[PDB]
């Protein structure tokens, strides 16, 4: 809110198959794909706040 | 709140089809077949007009 947590990675393999520590993300929300499976996404928004 | 579209489909459709498959799938590759969860889903929304 007031002043969120911004962050960002790069240079690094990555998936939804590892996308969160539990698959049960009570609280997310996912115009790719949420936590389980997935391994196929790529872009110059290296953000990941 | 009424005017339905389609979100999910196993493909794209052919010109001009007019398919109503309807099921769950899965964001997670969870056979969830005919009930919900959380990972898999089913398709239609509607626009809230």
């Amino acid at each position: 809110v007031y002043a969120w947590n911004r962050k960002r990675i790069s240079n690094c393999v990555a998936d939804y198959s590892v996308l969160y520590n539990s698959a049960s993300f009570s609280t997310f929300k996912c115009y790719g794909v949420s936590p389980t499976k997935l391994n196929d996404l790529c872009f110059t928004n290296v953000y990941a706040d | 709140y009424n005017y339905r579209y389609r979100l999910f489909r196993k493909s794209n459709l052919k010109p001009f089809e007019r398919d109503i498959s309807t099921e769950i799938y899965q964001a997670g590759s969870k056979p969830c077949n005919g009930v919900e969860g959380f990972n898999c889903y089913f398709p239609l929304q509607s626009y809230g007009f």
